[PDB]
């Protein structure tokens, strides 16, 4: 069970160095058509990614402070505006949730 | 031996990754957007799946009623589930769910992904668009397409 | 201790001659105490040894490793340095030379065993070195083909004399 | 007026002229470029004082240069002096320049080295009010701002990053 | 005395670039701006007499360089390897765009030269047709029977131009140079003077490749490495050339490169 001889260093390095332990190269990265981030292929962007998780993180704590306390979960939609932007007539019943924002280059 | 075997082990056993799984569909329903590990995201896009098809299938039938007291614990989703993703999708068949994947997490380093349903009033993600149609070789392929059809 | 690598940056050649090359600029950074092992940073090295600095960098931000980033943030220094202070116009035309990663000052700790015993437990701290040489990278040493065997061969068989006489 | 300062400087002085002060301005200006040039220390800081020294000097450091002095064109002439105690003093002249720095490394980096270019000089001058000596102080390179010679290489001036 | 005629040809390509150089006022420097969908508002303070939007490119990444093929400035097309003047917006194209149809024209028209050169390198020329990309085939007509042997030689000699890795130097040159260069072929002097009647001066773009120079209108790809797949379909009739090719980073299949062969052999 004990090493009954030390390995030498040449056996070290060969044991350490062989293209099966060496990290792979990998070619899976584009460029993102938007602000040119360099991602990865079937992976989303990175600052798109960090965009939609802030708006979706305003977007939660402007409906917890129209909310107001746990346990509502009203069985209405949503729909989320901007600033101006008359409400659609389509969507006249649906509790509207925003405060001030400009839309921006990518929200429909 | 796992020779066409479902159902990964995650828990401690099959009752702590199926509480798991609800706690994680609870919350997809509360917030539409959940960051989970593949394989959990995945276990629980099937089981909204299904859960979806049971809140369709009626609001009066005791089934669906049970189905969905047991699958919510906050008791305050169901209402809002039977009124909203039931008449909402009530074309679609099986068309929820929109699966994709996140880089990375920044402790241990783990595949997570990112799952919502169809429509909602949340910004939308960046879905992989396909090359455009002005291309080479789609034009090419146009092209191809309007030779064939006029051979005939 | 023993700092050479960040007083290498100071070195200063003669005017050149209008009939000379352009003799490409090096550059020289290192970053001084890395929590961090010494075996995985020269993979990282090795990795990062003939490929530029944009694939380089291409590569670490999407490398699951602790020391990704800390590469990382050292390339773009050395190359923020390059363009500021080394003289250099280009930035994308800057390729990696030379990497290593040695061991640091390490401390010590003990660890317990579960008997009357214990084990000295060092904190391995490591080092981290990069030169990135002006110009575009060269290409790789492609491998010998069947006609270079055969010249080997036949120089080898013609470069023999007679042993053990006049 | 400028008289009121050079009877002090002449009080405190004491014994000192106004007409052989342009020559040994040149001869300041010629020491310390010289200086510059060889990478005198010691030289350059018994000339150019600190208010100006780590200006031309800095940036100067890890990289040669070749300058070279030549005739120059239109006579010296005083514009104003004014003065613990100090006497700033400004002298105008116009001399060919040759400008000829060069990079860490070498090859080139800003101008020819036979090129002889004009640029005219408004320096000030120090001097402390024991031992001192009259030396440089500041530039002003207003009022007319002359565009700068053409850059080499490329620069590239980044925008707001997001 | 095909040779003699190309040396004189490279030898007057020379020293036009020598007299364009000339008036170079001691190396004036710019500020050029750059408008673009990704990183704005950078800008860039290159030469106008020798720098190039590839040097922009190299600035900014190796990204660019490698899938910039076209730079838009103040909305027409430009070359990545062609001085620029006037500090003015900047832009890149890719194969991926929104309307990648300049891009897909200079292809067409790189193409079309490629074809052209292996044709005149092989053993008169007329012009070079621009032809819709919808068209699936770049033509390029050629006054004087082809086999299969023969369109197998053509198509390694593209193979050998593309593997040469060439840049493409463009002039914009008036119709007196241009007309110097082609004093044999009238097909090319008429051509010319089109061209030259055609814009408001007698200024005309040209283009060389090593020993091969060419007249034409749109920009081309900077270098033939862009071009990775390339083929010659057959000839119709004064003899009418076909051919299809692909650029990098657009890798098909053999199953639709054989359907577009089979498409534009007509
Ligand atoms: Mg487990
Ligand atoms: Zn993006």
């Amino acid at each position: 069970a004990a090493p009954k001889n030390r390995r030498t260093i040449e056996v070290n390095r060969c044991r350490r160095r062989n293209p099966q332990k060496l990290i792979k190269v990998k070619n899976n990265i584009d460029v993102c058509p938007e602000c040119g981030h360099l991602k990865q292929k079937h992976v989303l962007c990175a600052y798109c990614y960090e965009k939609v998780c802030k708006e979706t993180a305003e977007i939660r704590r402007q409906i917890g402070k129209q909310e107001g306390g746990p346990f509502k979960a009203p069985t209405i939609e949503t729909v989320v505006l901007y600033t101006g932007e008359t409400p659609s007539e389509q969507d006249q019943g649906k509790r509207i949730i925003e405060r001030d924002r400009k839309r921006p280059s990518w929200f429909t | 031996i796992s020779h066409g075997r479902v159902f990964r082990r995650m828990g401690l056993g099959p009752e702590s990754r199926i509480h798991l799984l609800r706690n994680l569909l609870t919350g997809l329903v509360r917030h539409e957007r959940i960051e989970a590990p593949w394989a959990r995201v995945d276990e629980m896009r099937g089981y909204a799946e299904k859960l979806i098809d049971y809140g369709k299938l009626g609001d009066t039938n005791e089934r669906a009623m049970r189905m969905a007291d047991f699958w919510l614990t906050e008791k305050d989703l169901i209402p809002k589930l039977f009124q909203v993703l039931a008449p909402r999708y009530k074309d679609q068949t099986g068309g929820y769910t929109r699966m994709l994947q996140i880089p990375n997490r920044s402790l241990d380093r783990a595949k997570m992904a990112v799952i919502e349903y169809k429509g909602n009033c949340l910004p939308p993600l960046p879905l992989p668009r396909r090359d455009s149609h002005l291309t080479l070789l789609n034009q090419l392929l146009q092209g191809l397409r309007q030779d064939l059809r006029q051979s005939q | 201790i023993s700092r050479k690598w960040e007083k290498k940056n100071k070195i200063v050649y003669p005017p050149q001659l209008p009939g000379e090359p352009r003799r490409p600029a090096e550059i020289y950074h290192c970053r001084r105490q890395i929590k961090y092992s010494k075996d995985k940073m020269w993979y990282l090295a090795k990795l990062i040894r003939g490929m530029s600095i944009d694939q380089a960098l291409a590569q670490l931000e999407f490398n699951d490793k602790k020391g990704a980033k800390i590469i990382k943030e050292v390339l773009l220094e050395a190359q923020d340095m390059a363009v500021r202070d080394h003289n250099v116009e280009f930035r994308s035309n800057l390729y990696i030379a030379e990497s290593t990663s040695g061991r640091g000052q390490c401390l010590k700790r003990i660890r317990y065993h579960g008997r009357g015993r214990f084990g000295i437990m060092e904190k391995v701290y490591c080092h981290y070195f990069v030169k990135l040489v002006e110009g575009p990278p060269p290409p790789p040493e492609p491998p010998k083909t069947a006609v270079a065997h055969a010249k080997e061969y036949i120089q080898q068989l013609r470069s023999r004399t007679i042993v053990h006489t006049l | 007026a400028s008289q009121v300062s050079i009877r002090r400087i002449k009080d405190y002085d004491a014994n000192f002229k106004i007409k052989d002060f342009p020559e040994k301005a040149k001869d300041i200006f010629i020491e310390a470029h010289l200086c510059l040039n060889n990478s005198d220390h010691d030289r350059l800081h018994t000339l150019v004082t600190e208010h100006c020294f780590p200006d031309m000097t800095w940036d100067i450091k890890y990289k040669t240069v070749r300058w070279s002095f030549v005739e120059s064109l239109e006579p010296s002439h005083v514009v104003q002096v004014r003065c613990n105690v100090y006497g700033q003093i400004t002298v105008r002249m116009h001399t060919r320049q040759t400008l000829a720095i060069y990079d860490r490394f070498g090859r080139l980096m800003y101008g020819q080295e036979d090129v002889p270019k004009d640029v005219l000089e408004y320096v000030v001058f120090e001097k402390q009010l024991p031992y001192g000596s009259w030396r440089m102080h500041t530039k002003i390179v207003p009022p007319w701002a002359p565009p700068k010679q053409p850059i080499l290489k490329t620069v590239m001036i980044p925008g707001p990053q997001l | 005395s095909p040779t003699e005629l190309t040396e004189m040809r490279n030898d007057l390509f020379n020293k036009e670039k020598a007299r364009q150089l000339s008036l170079t006022p001691r190396t004036e420097k710019i500020e050029v701006k750059h408008v673009g969908k990704t990183d704005p508002g950078t800008v860039f303070v290159m030469n106008k007499n020798i720098s190039t939007p590839y040097s922009c490119a190299m600035h900014l990444s190796e990204w660019y360089c490698r899938k910039s093929i076209l730079a838009l400035v103040d909305g027409q097309p430009w070359d990545m390897y062609k001085p620029l003047t006037k500090s003015c917006e900047i832009k890149f194209l890719t194969f991926k765009d929104c309307d990648p149809g300049e891009v897909n024209k200079a292809y067409w028209r790189s193409c079309a030269m490629m074809m052209g050169c292996v044709i005149e390198r092989a053993f008169n020329l007329v012009r070079a047709p621009e032809v819709p990309v919808i068209s699936g085939a770049f033509c390029y007509d050629v006054v004087l029977m082809p086999t299969k042997e023969n369109l197998r030689s053509f198509t390694k000699d593209a193979h050998a131009l593309i593997y040469k890795d060439l840049p493409f130097e463009t002039l914009e040159v008036e119709a007196k140079v241009a007309l110097e260069i082609f004093q044999h072929s009238k097909y090319k002097v008429d051509f010319i003077e089109e061209k030259a009647s055609q814009n408001p001066e007698r200024i005309v773009k040209l283009h060389r490749i090593g020993d091969f120079i060419d007249v034409s209108e749109g920009p081309l790809i900077p270098r033939t490495s862009i071009c990775f797949q390339y083929e010659v379909s057959a000839v119709h009739n004064i003899r009418r050339f076909q051919g299809v090719s692909l650029p990098v980073h657009l890798r098909a299949h053999f199953t639709i490169w054989d359907k577009l062969l089979e498409r534009s052999r007509k």
